């Protein structure tokens, strides 16, 4: 029951956002990242991604690991602290050898977004 | 209106 984009933006606005972003950029998928448990993992301020359709899940997972563990340390600089992260799509582990389009086609939310979650634990 | 655009 943690705070998400659904609580921030109405269903009708989200549908409109994703529809026009998908018409404008048909080769990219809209992804929102959400924190799924309470731990030492930080809440990322930027959580909306427009991911190339042919990007591998394993590749996007690598990118997402870094993002979650990086914070701004001024201009030209980012501080990276190593932490173990587990990633989830619709409560399951994203399959590393798939395309990000596949995840989108399989687990896309009715509002048009692919919702993905991170946790410090491997469970849910 | 902000999106991150990841690359390879
Ligand atoms: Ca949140
Ligand atoms: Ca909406
Ligand atoms: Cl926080």
């Amino acid at each position: 029951g943690m705070p998400s984009l659904k609580d921030e933006v109405s269903f009708e606005n989200r549908v409109a956002e994703t529809h026009k972003i998908r018409s404008k950029y048909p080769n990219r998928i809209p992804v929102v990242i959400e924190r799924a448990n309470r731990s030492n993992l930080p809440i990322i301020e930027k959580k909306k991604f427009l991911v190339p359709m042919n990007m591998l899940v394993g590749e996007f997972k690598f990118i997402l690991h870094q993002h979650i563990n990086q914070s701004a340390y001024g201009s030209n600089m980012k501080l990276f602290r190593e932490r173990t992260i587990y990633l989830f799509v619709n409560n399951i582990v994203p399959k590393t050898g798939l395309l990000m389009q596949d995840l989108y086609e399989m687990y896309k939310d009715e509002d048009g977004y692919l919702y993905m979650e991170y946790s410090s634990e491997s469970s849910l | 209106n902000d999106w991150l655009l990841p690359s390879y």
